[PDB]
């Protein structure tokens, strides 16, 4: 149809285009490279190309789609991994053995050579179905063991032909309904618009926790199923250290990495651990594969796939939560994704708000954001599912001036910020107390009353400790220690307790790889009542110097309390804290007699 | 006579299918017939889906719509575009409190539409300020850190400044859900003679906490005083233009022409400024200063000037802007220009909220410019000037004596330093510290606070009058 | 009390004196002449292509 | 297979059709379907043939940007000749112990490249799933970077460095002392196991041109390294396509004929320059500090040409040179740069004038990789725990200088009084190394073993117990 008129970059302006409608794919050049409608002047159609855009040639066809960027949905979306325009890297590599992506290849997304046991729903002929339903039941993997088909959202009718239980591919017909006169017949998958978020019955409160397992995050500054979360892209902490706690541990039941903006060996990196890491709260020795999909975008893919690589990411994390499962999207960079963003506006001349990047930065970061939330699945039957994004920042400057995280800290309920202080001195996760927050603490109250009653307390008073301490070694890295009171000393020692005990963790070790939220909130009784035991003592004219001396066994125990391998069981390990609260209780009256 | 209206009249509209491309955010039409520059039209997409749009350029048969929701979708081809012919009036009546918006007038609380007494236009013409009249009388909170030493009259336009992940929005809730006016009478200020209204708008607001407003305003009987109008973070950046504007709309319908007294909390101003740039943006104009267009002290100064008591009228608007300060400084330009619009500030600290003090209000910078006029025999208690006083002296002094607290010692503190901490301690955590539920009204918070001032000597409570003091603090 | 006197009013006079009153120029310098003239620069530049 | 389908000869078209020259571009009419990467070849008036590279096309227009300057071009008489295919470099394993200009012309006084194929410049990306993540540590030999920053064959780390400083030297250091901590020594001559070079010398000076090419002589490493010589009285827009030519060589050896090409691309600053100026001269929208918007990609398109393969026992080592044009890694080249390369070596103007060479400083350089090439089976088990203990006591030692400063020696604690020492005898002894010194990642460890030693082993906080106890008094 279409004949490419201009080609500037990954931009490409093509006439003849006057039925084109905004964002609609289109395959532009004699390869069929994929690019979408970004502006139209009449029959002139603006083109960002989703593949290297060398070699087109001012008159060869483009023929519009007609179809938005969609991503495809259904068996087989596990245990995959794509790129922004969700192309299967594995299925691309055995098309084509060369080590590089050929351009213009179009290999289906999912594969179409599996045949899935296929069970049907409860719909049956004559039910009038709607978006959302679920027609029937397919086992994709060990672990999700019911990969539960749904009828596409916008798409209703009288249903006229079910297919029975059996083995199908993923292109043969499974359900045949009737609307209106116009007969629709369904497969095992459908196509949806990654920029339109998928739609559900109503959005809840999500109100419960998803346990990351670092003990600062879990304990201070929690998350909740379907919360929206920034952390820094700086590795060593979080980074990597909180998205394999999240895809291990963590009571998600998919997860969705999005590798946006991300370096070719750091790519490299999460492509081979991730085969290589297992779950235990399946009840078996279980790939984390099986519960992933991850969206690989290498800094060099063009700017356009870096930019769609949020949202089919997205997309297919509202398409799992549809399901009643709670899946959790990683995005390795949100900043590169704003990079992207700011390109793209660059290449098409708009006004730029601040420091270059676009006017609706923060608008296109609370369209992502926004698709989180716990939801209601649209369609029957009743379930709930949850969409926990986990959105890393990459900081410009290791100040937050720039753009992104300003934009991103109007939208996120949780903000795990970075501390260069406590990076420097190799102090991980490193996690800024002063400056990170959680809104989800009032909304886990429901959750703590019936788990952990004084959980809430408890991280209070640390914060308290933690800040009043803070404000004391601001003052004595002028003054000095020496005109302190014992219990501004007292406040000091067991702020550096909690920062070097508690807040800080390994991570790469077995005792401390996942910190149990049972084994967590022990620990924050444990270190409170360290610094309650000690302040009482102090009040009752105790020196300090003399009770710490005298009291440095309880002290290391207090920091031993971190070598509890979590694997002991909760019964065992919470016996094990009682018994340190109890001895800690005994010395401090011994001691202060 | 009110049946002056005359608004049966039928005006047909005119719809265009002459698109002529699509740029961003805004659709432009090659052959509208004569164009109004903020006209509101509604575009039909080929799929059938219907999306507003107002009008942001008219040149020459040539009309540029900004559309709300996005553009994508739009073809030149099938789409068509229905010009209205008037700008965005809103749908006013006196029953309009009870009722949630969305951010562009229409109700999402599943209830009816509007039934307007009149369809009121949006930002409407600015007041005369011959017509205006000073502040005069106490707009109460219950919150004793606002109450007592950071008094809100009737007509004062006081922002709370603030950062992310304070809790702003949960004060906001809490002075949407506990303010009233504050003497006693032998009526009720529920009536129909002496009535008060809350318009609550929030711009930009997030899923989880616009869901917080309307669970808190719908379970604390808060809702039947206000009008909220929520703006998810997701909707239209034009439908957060307008909603402050839909707010303060209603709140000049009910005070200048109900004769309300009307409380405006517009929460996230930041939010709203970030959705100006967007807008300034989209016309191609160059930013200004912080990427911020140029412009916005006349945009927030028209905002915010929509508010004080009026000569003729009975009623007043009150408005507390919330806005978030970015990196937590008051050199960025939208707290910079709130405060020269705006009497005084009320600000909400972080190192109060870490130490798990709520409402984290710290009262050292927080000032109320026209606090005076709200405060005194007649306008809650003959005490309340000095008290604030006393407590804010008594509050530095601690301060201070905190500081030297880890440099001389304690016992090398003067006895008023060594009486300050336990002051500063009791003051921080027991009346500053007021429950997210906890209505204190402005006599309960004053004499909290005389029971704080009880503890200090006769000499050095040397800032509250000899007579009060003589009178309040010996019994 | 004479020497520990002395070394803390020194220290003050030169907070006082150097230390603040060099911090406040370099403070002025950074945002009053760098970050204006960065700014100018983005100004000339978008309206440069703004024209 | 031998199948080539070289034998189809293509006339060329040529246009005598210039219709203008704008600095480095020229910009063509009346051509036939342009394409868009096209090399042309445009014919001055005097008769010398200049190559250049179409940049943007529409319909008859082409967009032209000469690579050896547009000096003496001429519309009347000018004639370009569009050759119908992108840039291709002709590539043989015999280019190694080759000199080249930046435009792949031989300087050496030998003939032209005798093609084995003509590899495209910037060629197709690798996929992911095909790529294999380095982790096998190279021994650089300079005990700032083998001990902490350690580089594994495939990371693209570059070298930040300024006006002045010798970065030059450290590169040719690491150039001439490369290798694998545990290598594979399966044979008598390392042919497999030496490190290719191919450096690329961007619009830089000819003293340091001169001095590459003698340190390669001098250890007769230049049978193994390529030349791209792009000097500074070399045209400036050439300057885009020498790294391209150096990483589309770099992959001929390393992922066809299975070698280990380290890649040295010398002033990255000075190829954002001609970025920059071609960027002005297409009246582009300028990014920050006016380089183009699209900086980031390209820069990465450059970079992101590094790592290992599924299948081929090849791999392309990054050690990049870039300029910071100030002293300031928020500069928009290294701040992009570190975007997309693995950590990076930060050469500190402080540390020079203290005389200290290499003058590495450890705070900001960084390898993103460092932790997964070090460990039990790999160096030593000291490796990562010695390295964030040096980095944790660096860091402490700058803050405990910055106080000493303020407040003096006396006043600072044990810890800062530690902190001092070790940091002076850590940057005059661990830092400080010969220009020819070639220290054994053990040797360094050894040695920082030997400087911690200075602490008390129970403020050895960031070192695991195990490793403390077991290396500690191994003295």
């Amino acid at each position: 149809y279409g004949a490419i008129y201009s080609v500037s970059g990954p931009v490409v302006i093509a006439e003849n285009m006057i039925g084109c409608a905004m964002y609609e794919l289109v395959k532009v050049g004699h390869d069929n490279l994929v690019g979408e409608v970004i502006r139209i002047d009449g029959d002139k159609a603006t083109i960002q190309v989703y593949e290297e855009t060398a070699g087109l040639t001012v008159g060869d066809p483009v023929l519009r789609t007609g179809k938005p960027l969609s991503v495809e949905l259904g068996p087989g979306l596990m245990e995959t991994i794509y790129d922004g325009i969700q192309r299967p890297l594995k299925a691309i590599k055995e098309e084509s053995q060369s080590i590089y992506i050929p351009r213009g290849i179009d290999t289906p997304a999912l594969d179409r050579t599996i045949k899935w046991q296929f069970t049907p729903g409860k719909f049956q002929v004559g039910d009038h179905i709607s978006g959302g339903d679920i027609y029937g039941s397919v086992f994709e993997n060990s672990l999700i063991s019911s990969h539960k088909i749904l009828l596409p959202p916008r798409s209703r009718g009288t249903i006229t032909w079910i297919a029975p239980a059996g083995e199908y591919t993923l292109d043969e017909k499974i359900l045949e309904v009737e609307f209106d006169g116009k007969k629709s017949d369904f497969t095992l998958y459908h196509t949806w618009p990654v920029r339109v978020p998928r739609p559900v019955t109503e959005k809840l409160s999500a109100d419960y926790p998803l346990l990351t397992g670092q003990r600062v995050l879990d304990a201070l500054f929690p998350c909740v199923q379907g919360g929206t979360t920034c952390i820094p892209g700086a590795f060593g902490c979080g980074k990597t250290v909180i998205s394999q706690s999240l895809s291990k541990y963590s009571n998600s039941d998919a997860i969705i990495y999005v590798g946006c903006g991300e370096r070719g060996n750091e790519m490299a990196e999460v492509l081979m651990e991730f085969p290589e890491l297992y779950t235990e709260m399946s009840g078996t020795k279980e790939p984390i594969m099986k519960r992933t999909t991850l969206v690989a975008n290498t800094s060099n893919m063009p700017v356009a796939a870096r930019e769609a690589s949020i949202y089919t990411g997205i997309t297919l994390a509202e398409y799992f939560r549809d399901q009643g499962k709670n899946v959790s999207m990683i995005a390795d960079s949100s900043s590169r994704w704003a990079e992207a963003l700011r390109e793209i506006s660059g290449r098409l001349g708009e006004m730029p708000a601040d420091q270059g990047f676009p006017a609706y930065l923060g608008a296109k970061l609370a369209s992502f954001y926004e698709r989180a939330g716990k939801a209601v699945a649209l369609g029957s039957p009743d379930r709930t599912g949850s969409v926990s994004i986990v959105a890393a920042v990459s900081p410009a400057g290791g100040d937050f001036s720039d753009p992104v995280t300003t934009a991103t800290l109007g939208i996120t309920q949780v903000f795990w910020g970075l501390d260069k202080k406590l990076a420097q001195r190799k102090h991980f996760p490193s996690i800024n107390t002063s400056v990170s927050y959680s809104k989800y603490t009032n909304v886990l109250n429901k959750f703590y009353d019936s788990n952990y009653p004084e959980f809430p307390v408890l991280r209070d008073r640390m914060k308290e400790i933690l800040s009043n301490a803070e404000e004391l070694e601001q003052v004595v890295q002028l003054v000095g220690k020496s005109a302190l009171s014992d219990s501004d000393k007292i406040t000091l020692d067991v702020a550096t307790l909690i920062k070097e005990d508690f807040l800080q963790q390994n991570g790469y070790s077995t005792y401390d790889a996942f910190c149990p939220i049972w084994k967590t909130f022990d620990m924050m009784r444990a270190f409170i009542s360290y610094h309650d035991e000690a302040q009482k003592a102090v009040a009752n004219g105790a020196n300090w110097s003399k009770l710490a001396d005298s009291t440095g066994d309880v002290k290391h125990a207090v920091s031993s309390s971190k070598f509890f391998e979590p694997s002991r069981g909760e019964k065992e390990v919470h016996g094990e804290f009682e018994k340190l609260l109890s001895t800690m209780q005994e010395r401090f009256a011994e001691s202060t007699d | 006579k009110k049946a002056v209206e005359q608004g049966f009249n039928v005006k047909p509209r005119l719809n265009y299918n002459t698109v002529s491309g699509v740029n961003g955010p805004l659709v432009i039409l090659e052959k509208v017939k004569f164009p109004r520059y903020n006209e509101i039209v509604n575009l039909t997409l080929p799929d059938g889906t219907v999306r507003q749009g107002q009008v942001l350029e008219i040149r020459g048969d040539r009309a540029i719509v900004q559309v709300f929701e996005g553009t994508s979708g739009i073809d030149v081809k099938k789409t068509t575009v229905e010009f209205t012919g008037e700008s965005l009036r809103i749908p006013v009546s006196e029953d309009m409190l009870g009722r949630i918006f969305d951010g562009s007038g229409r109700p999402i609380d599943n209830g009816p539409k509007v039934f307007a007494e009149d369809y009121l236009d949006i930002n409407g013409s600015p007041i005369n300020p011959y017509a205006r009249i000073y502040p005069e009388e106490m707009i109460s909170t219950g919150v004793s850190a606002i109450d007592t030493m950071n008094s809100i009259a009737r007509g004062q336009k006081i922002p709370i400044f603030s950062a992310s992940g304070l809790p702003h929005n949960e004060i906001a809730a809490q002075i949407c859900r506990q303010a009233g006016l504050v003497r006693p009478t032998k009526d009720v200020h529920d009536g129909h003679e002496e009535n008060f209204s809350i318009v609550f708008a929030a711009m930009g607001v997030n899923l989880e906490t616009a869901r917080f407003f309307k669970q808190d305003f719908e379970e604390n009987g808060s809702l039947e005083r206000t009008s909220l109008f929520l703006n998810l973070a997701n909707d239209p950046t034009i439908e957060r233009i307008i909603t402050p504007r839909l707010a303060l709309t209603t709140a000049e319908y009910l005070a200048y022409q109900t004769e309300r007294h009307v409380l405006t909390i517009l929460t996230d101003m930041s939010s709203y400024a970030d959705a100006l740039r967007e807008v300034s943006a989209a016309r191609e104009e160059v930013p200004g200063r912080r990427g911020y267009p140029g412009y916005m002290y006349t945009d927030l100064s028209t905002i915010y000037e929509r508010a004080g008591r009026v000569e003729g009228r009975n009623g007043s608007i009150t408005q507390i802007p919330i806005l978030t300060m970015p990196n937590d400084d008051i050199t960025h330009p939208i707290p910079d220009l709130t405060g020269y619009i705006t009497e005084g500030q009320i600000f909400v600290d972080r190192q109060l909220h870490n130490k798990g003090i709520y409402p984290p209000i710290n009262v050292l910078p927080s000032l109320s410019r026209l606090m005076k006029s709200a405060i005194g025999e007649g306008m809650t208690r003959k005490d309340h000037g000095d008290v604030s006083n006393q407590l804010y002296a008594k509050y530095a002094i601690g301060k201070d004596a905190a500081a030297m607290k880890a440099v001389v010692g304690e016992e090398a503190l003067s006895i008023e330093d060594k009486l300050s901490l336990e002051f500063l301690e009791k003051f921080e955590k027991t009346f500053i510290t007021q429950g997210a539920y906890e209505d204190r009204t402005v006599f309960e918070s004053l004499d909290q606070a005389w029971s704080l001032l009880r503890i200090y000597p006769k000499e050095m409570l040397n800032r509250i009058s000899p007579k009060i003091l003589d009178e309040f603090y010996d019994r | 009390a004479f020497i520990i006197l002395d070394e803390v009013i020194k220290v003050t006079n030169r907070r006082v004196n150097a230390i603040e009153h060099v911090i406040i120029p370099r403070t002025e310098n950074t945002i009053a002449y760098i970050n204006s003239e960065l700014d100018e620069l983005d100004r000339e530049e978008f309206y440069r292509l703004k024209k």
